[PDB]
């Protein structure tokens, strides 16, 4: 049972903004996507455990942080018009990589 | 990198859906794959081991050939409500999935 909190938030160009993420069900490592309709789910980092952030496949122009298992934290400080999609988090913990996604968040970055 | 050929389809109420799927990392063991429900998050449905070369559950099964490195999921009597997006995911690395594009279905009813 993963939580995105808000479903929907908006943000100027370069303002630091955060999606945080929150699991019942103790699955050890989460993860981090962004929807994108013309390449699917596309991940940018990811934690193993409570104090560990690892790069995904789109890492940069964001920053993760675990601050304690249950709770796994993406954020965009200076956003960008360019990720204004729809980021989704997801847990899990065991082989087969079953992986849980949240309901997802919608980020549109107003400036331009 | 993960390759879905189908992308966007429509089919009806009946007929058996293909949606074909590829990779090139040798590496990879173990490819699930996923539907996205229009407005709804991901979840996992019917995956597969390099080990074998069919997997059934339901009308969902999967058929995967080794190299030329193809894997196509095959839905039966495609009904309405199947519609979803359909991902298809790689792997090799105990839970952590490479993701597809996915292809989008949707079947008309009648």
């Amino acid at each position: 049972a993963v939580t995105q909190s808000p479903r929907n938030k908006v943000a100027v160009t370069g303002g630091k903004v955060t999606l945080s993420c929150n699991q019942t069900n103790n699955h050890n490592n989460m993860y981090w996507y962004r929807q994108d309709t013309g390449h699917g789910l596309r991940l940018i980092h990811y934690s193993y455990g409570a104090g560990s952030t690892e790069k995904g496949d789109i890492p940069d122009g964001y920053k993760a942080s675990r601050p304690s298992q249950e709770n796994f934290s993406l954020i965009l400080e200076l956003a960008t018009p360019s990720q204004t999609s729809v980021y989704f988090c997801a847990s899990g913990g065991q082989g087969r990589a079953e992986q849980f996604f949240g309901p997802g968040t919608r980020l549109t970055v107003l400036g331009s | 990198q993960v390759r879905q050929s189908p992308q966007s389809l429509t089919v009806w109420e009946g007929e058996t859906t293909i949606l074909n799927c590829s990779y090139e990392d040798s590496t990879f063991d173990y490819f699930p794959w996923y539907r996205q429900f229009p407005g709804k998050s991901p979840a996992l449905l019917i995956a597969i081991s390099l080990v074998s070369n069919k997997k059934e559950d339901g009308r969902f099964t999967i058929f995967f050939n080794k190299r030329e490195k193809k894997l196509s999921l095959h839905i039966t009597d495609s009904q309405p409500g199947d519609s979803a997006t359909y991902f298809c995911a790689a792997t090799g690395s105990f839970n952590k999935l490479t993701f597809g594009a996915g292809t989008r279905l949707a079947v008309s009813p009648y």
